[PDB]
């Protein structure tokens, strides 16, 4: 016969493995296929839709009041509204996304993110707002004076509800990873702050108070390299057929 | 790939399908 | 649809403060995504970057085997004073929805049309009896049935079902490599749905449930030990581990939050407390100005 | 633009503030191909006795609504001829245009999240029996969401939006327009007891208004046409 | 020696399989090839004959009394005459024909079917029937007022002893299925009615009272796919040499 | 003949009233199928339909490995005060109805030419005997002797006739895969008979049986356990398992109905009732008027 | 057509009311060609003193008839030139043409199923013990179904249709026709201990008449015909 | 179809065989 | 390595295979052929006899 030598793992079953293997139903004629809209080839075609970001993760706040941060005049200025953790990989506003959903089956990522914020005000409710990304190595801004000297964009509300601040890849590795460690070097984006530029400005007839909408996404050059289990789904039990 | 069996549906994975149109997703508007 | 091995290069971008030219303004209600570019909301350089995509594919995504199932007998002399019946065997409705890595990650698509491949992995143990010497593993010959909807199922170790003349079966032994084979595409639709907003019957009744499709009656897998009842006892564990081939996927789905309950549906009861509450999914912070990892020095 | 005016059949809906029209998936209704068909027995195509808008009831938007849906061809399967070609008819295709209607003055505010979910199953809270026919089928009617942050399901409201989805913010829009297309595993479907879109309108920010311009009625109403729709298996009524 | 690995399912038995195995009678003559009638290649080939279908499966009838319909002159008008269940799953007229026994051997099917009724009367019976296919997703027609708005065919009498109806492959999957559930949407087929269309009408010399023979087949659209163990066939111990 | 890989398209048609064009009518007295296309019948529509044949061609519906035989013997020292003969083998005599699935698949069929694959299926068990350690199951090795008709027989364990100097014999082990190979056609004639209406003798006596084939006078299955009897008992059960290739196949068959009670004939009992009594192989209905699934709203 | 007429040897059927000529799996019989061939001594081909239509008894169809069967070539063994060239023959080889003849007035209703069965095994019920020869070598006699609904056999009489058959309706047809070829697996065979044809007269709905056209004498009578027979190994008669 | 040994008849399965002719059996008349 | 599976009748001894085996005289060199009067190359050679 033809010589033969069995190498170490041969007899093993490697949950990777890619290997033909014996057809239970010969000659089988599977249905047809059809075109079905919507065909999936990529998940970097997921990650790249915006989903809405739990920016008030706070404990008063109940389902979809999480959604909206609530923005209303001021009468002081330069306030810090809200900021964002960048962390997807932990419990924070970005976990609750596709991009962080699928990005959480992986455990390196690269690549520019974008946040869109929409104002939910009046047609008469008109403000300017400043939304810095400040690249990690220290504190989160507290006061406009420093968030501006960084990465930052500022937004004019207007016929146009919505503006898209881009949070550029600045890293020195190629990579970053979803650590469990937030202010590792490998894994921390940095910080996402909203501050005043001017104000909320609203007529008595219309409301003092209102809601942004902050979506987020991943741009072109994002990449998602080692896979893994997700965290966010558990299991203790064979699930049952009755609850 | 590759495959040792007569059914084509018993052949390893297919791998090399790199193409991408997120606009179905992204921008699924009529008017550019 | 572009070709995209290796992911968008960055471009050189100046200084600019035109009129009319508004980029990082759009419009969320058209439902489109922002469509701004890094090269018009700041200043760039030039990268050219060599990152792949290829592992992001779904076929890499869904392409893995994952446990689908698992089920252990007692391999015994199930015989009493009045039954004869054996009973080494078990039957398994087949489903991917007992084990909630691959049921969520394949619910991520709300169609998804794949060969499969099954590979069988059968673990042996010898039961604590009140005295029992561990005699050893024996290299036991099971038989994993496939039956179809509608043929008639073993009810007995002994049964005559098990000829599989027409049902395809496969025997293998304890030591083997693990049993593998590869089931095809067998919807009678062009794929496989893990939503079904519908019942499965004509008639309105209770009995008839929601979510059920009827284009997911798949059968059903009788896996038995094909050597008789040793004198003594053996717990006999099958993990069936389960890898889609040749994926092909549609309509993306809003990523499950809420923990399964049961196969059947998709109901939940949620987490007492954030994180993955129904009213708290993330899990919570002081204030919206607060950083529970705020980096201090 | 903004300015949009769709033309079917009898019916012709303008609106001067739209975002744009959502194609789902990037698709257009078209027939069933001859390649792709399944029944043999010859289909009727309507044309214009189906494909038209049809105008459901409204909905009140409080300041407190948890958001409604509507399934498809459910909620339509009692209205005009569409409805009786589905009752006299085993097999039903069509895609769906949905358009949705909420105004409000310049001085409201509020946001409408309009999703058109693909096989939206119904999971349900505190219970492991699945949910019933009547609580599922509603028609015309509808149905209210209990849990818009899980869209009745044990998914999120923030990602909805891989869905096919338009907002109303009533800064910029009040009306929003989706085209559906055949979304099925098949070629067809038993309209009685399968429902492939649910349409869905969910508030994210509430209604609200100022000094005087508080608790004002606002109505949201769902115009939702047939479109290239194709019946087959004639036999009586059901 | 050559490197090898041994995937998983290696060592195994699949019935399935499809391999050459070791020749035990080397070098073996088989007897030549010779002409034999009826060469079947298909077992579609045998579906497409036609067979008697059990209409008359009543308690009261024993043998080939079940075999024909027993058809008499009306003293009313649109009366039923008699049904038909096509569920070839079940216990019903099409599981005892060759259509349902081959077919039962598999778990899929689709394709057109084609039910042939023979006039087994006199030349002196006329008469008109009207044969309708009802698909699913109601009651069974009663009144003929309804069946007619199905397909259906009228059946006049006459030199022709038979009428074929085709039942249409109206289905919204691909495929049905051979599934133990009747009124499931995969599975059932609809029904198939006869009704009186004006009467049966014979002179004194002839019998008032009359038969009919029911008879189906597949056309050359049907399909069936996943192969099983046929229920129909069973076993409790192997088969002796005496009984 | 024409190929068919994937079953007839059907052409669209249009309304007809013409004289002298009766389709839907036909005369079953000639002996032939209806002929009534569904495009005459009712209005069709154009449909390219792509299934495919393969899986009912006769290769693929009978070219599946089915079990035949299933032997068990018990393997200890069968000497006594008396007699030496060891007895740890058995005799099987070919055939293909000692199982009904198998049988009755090929009873579908008047004539079958077929070179047929058999795999050997062994299976071991310790006896539970008054005291005995499970003390595991040895690596017999097992020879499987095809005895063709006119050989002398082995009539115990240790007999010469397991010489298999003429005869093939496959020697195989308990833990190795099971044993396999392929017998060729080997009918005096040019086909088995599945029927035979007839008598294998030339006289006329009672003994000449009636439906028994000379041509399937198939030779015998010897198998024995080459290792001698242990201190202790087990039970050897060996299924095999036969697997028709190069199938060629005549004359389609009415298929079996009643139950078969033994392998040297065809005769029946029947049910007790329906389904397949003697005089009602459908189960019954009320009524030829009442559904018995009747779907009701 | 309907209007017939065989033309063998001395023989000539015509019948007025015939539904079409069975040929058996399309076949026609054929001498044995050299290449298929076993025997090596020269066969006779008398084709004319056996190759014609050979008339058996008549069998008087009551209105609660089984059925009768013939089997071939043992109905014909004792019948002409044909039984004593089997008779001083080892080996035969023939195919069968059958005509079943069976008339009635137009006032009569009744229907028989002319099925020509290749290897008919009889299986017999409530016993394990086989059919013995005198219960199935009838010859010209020919035999009666005990259970016509299994052919005698396990098998159905509505799954009968495989095989070559012919129904005599007495509305269209009096006659029916079957054409037999050679149906074996060996180019001969020893014609006095197997029967390769079996046909089978079965009715499937019953005479019957109305008021004066009751219990009228209606016989079925039996006419084979060999064809393209050849016999070997000539020796004694037996 | 292949084979590792000498001999034709152990050769795998011969699965190619698409032709069908149902005439034989549903038309099995003379005349047409 | 090379992906391999290893079918059923794999490991055994049939009595009828035929296959090449090792050599256990590596480069043996057997005596030269040799004319010898009567050579049988079919057993049909002696029944004929």
């Amino acid at each position: 016969g033809v010589p033969t030598c069995l190498l170490p793992g041969s007899n093993q079953f490697l949950t990777t493995d890619d290997h033909s293997s014996a057809p239970a139903f010969p000659d089988f004629s599977p249905t047809p296929e059809m075109h079905i809209p919507g065909q999936v080839h990529s998940m970097l075609e997921i990650v790249q839709i915006e989903s809405m970001m739990e920016i008030n993760n706070v404990n008063d706040a109940s389902g979809v009041e999480r959604l909206r941060v609530q923005i209303s005049a001021q009468s002081d200025m330069d306030q810090l509204l809200f900021n964002i953790p960048l962390d997807i990989q932990l419990e924070g506003p970005l976990r609750n996304t596709l991009l962080g959903n699928i990005s959480r089956y992986y455990t390196h990522w690269s690549g520019s993110l974008e946040m869109t914020f929409m104002f939910c005000g009046s047609f008469m409710t008109t403000g300017k707002l400043i939304i810095c990304y400040t690249p990690p190595g220290g504190s989160s801004p507290t006061d406009r004076m420093q968030a501006m000297l960084a990465t930052h964009v500022v937004w004019d509300f207007g016929l146009q509800s919505s503006i898209t601040i881009i949070i550029p890849w600045i890293s020195g590795s190629h990579y970053r990873m979803f650590n469990t460690d937030a202010k590792a070097i490998n894994a921390n984006v940095g910080y996402v702050t909203c501050f005043m530029q001017t104000n909320l400005v609203a007529p008595v007839g219309a409301a003092d108070q209102c809601y942004i909408v902050g979506m987020v996404a991943a741009k072109k050059d994002f990449n998602l390299r080692l896979m893994r289990d997700s965290p966010d789904i558990g299991q203790s039990a064979i699930l049952p057929e009755q609850a | 790939q590759i495959n040792f069996y007569k059914d084509s549906y018993a052949a390893s994975a297919s791998k090399q399908d790199f193409s991408q149109d997120p606009s179905k997703f992204t921008e699924p508007v009529a008017e550019a | 649809g572009e070709i995209v091995k290796t992911v968008a290069n960055t471009v050189e971008s100046e200084i600019k403060a035109e009129l009319g030219v508004i980029p990082s303004l759009n419009a969320v209600e058209t439902g489109a995504t922002s469509n701004t570019e890094p090269e018009e909301a700041i200043q760039t350089r030039t990268v050219i970057n060599m990152h792949g995509t290829a592992e992001c594919l779904v076929e890499n995504f869904l392409g893995r085997s994952a446990l689908v199932c698992m089920r252990s007998f007692e391999y015994k002399n199930h015989s009493t004073s009045t039954s004869s019946i054996q009973k080494n065997f078990f039957i398994w409705t087949l489903n991917t929805r007992e084990l909630v890595q691959i049921r969520r990650k394949m619910e991520l698509f709300t169609y998804l049309r794949f060969d499969t491949e099954i590979t069988i992995v059968p673990t042996l143990r010898l039961f604590s009896s009140s005295n029992v010497s561990f005699s050893g593993l024996p290299n036991l010959t099971l038989q994993a049935m496939y039956v179809p909807t509608g043929a008639r199922k073993p009810s007995s170790q002994d049964s005559f079902e098990w000829q599989s003349a027409c049902n395809p079966s496969v025997f293998f032994k304890i030591n083997d490599p693990p049993a593998r084979l590869t089931i095809p595409f067998m919807s009678i639709n062009s794929a496989y749905a893990n939503f079904y907003d519908g019942f499965a019957g004509f008639e309105k009744k209770a009995t008839v449930l929601y979510g059920i499709n009827p284009a997911n009656t798949m059968g059903n897998l009788c896996l038995r030990v094909v050597n008789s009842y040793q004198p003594v006892q053996y717990t006999l564990t099958v993990r069936v581990y389960m890898k889609p081939k040749h994926i092909k996927a549609w309509a993306p789905r809003a990523p499950r939050t809420m923990p399964y309950t049961n196969i059947l549906n998709n109901n939940y009861a949620g987490r007492s407390a954030a994180p993955n509450a129904p009213t708290a999914i993330v899990s919570h912070r002081s204030t919206i100005k607060t950083m529970p990892n705020d980096i201090n020095l | 633009d903004r300015v949009l005016q769709l033309k079917l059949g009898n019916s012709s809906i303008v609106t001067q503030e739209a975002a744009n029209i959502c194609c789902a998936y990037g698709e257009w209704p078209t027939y069933l191909p001859d390649n792709e068909a399944v029944a043999i027995d010859k289909p009727t195509q309507p044309e214009t006795s189906t494909d038209r808008f049809y105008t459901l009831k409204s909905k009140k938007w409080e300041s407190n609504s948890t958001g409604w849906w509507w399934k498809l061809p459910d909620a339509l399967n009692q209205i005009g001829m569409f409805g009786q070609n589905v009752q006299y008819h085993y097999l039903y295709r069509s895609g769906f245009l949905c358009h949705v209607q909420c105004n409000a003055t310049k001085f409201h505010q509020g946001t409408l999240l309009i999703v058109a979910i693909p096989e939206h199953q119904i999971g349900k809270k505190g219970t492991g029996t699945s949910a019933s026919f009547a609580e599922v089928m509603k028609g015309a009617e509808g149905g209210v969401f209990e849990q818009p942050y899980l869209l009745d399901d044990g998914t999120s409201l923030a990602c909805a939006l891989v869905y096919p989805h338009q907002w109303i913010n009533l800064r910029t829009n009040n009306s929003a327009t989706i085209v559906l297309p055949w979304m099925n595993s098949a070629p067809m479907d038993f309209a009685l007891r399968h429902n492939n879109w649910t349409l869905a309108v969910i508030p994210v920010c509430p209604l609200a208004g100022g000094t005087g311009n508080t608790n004002t009625y606002v109505p949201i109403t769902i115009s939702i046409a047939p479109m290239c729709a194709e019946y087959n298996g004639l036999r009586n009524a059901i």
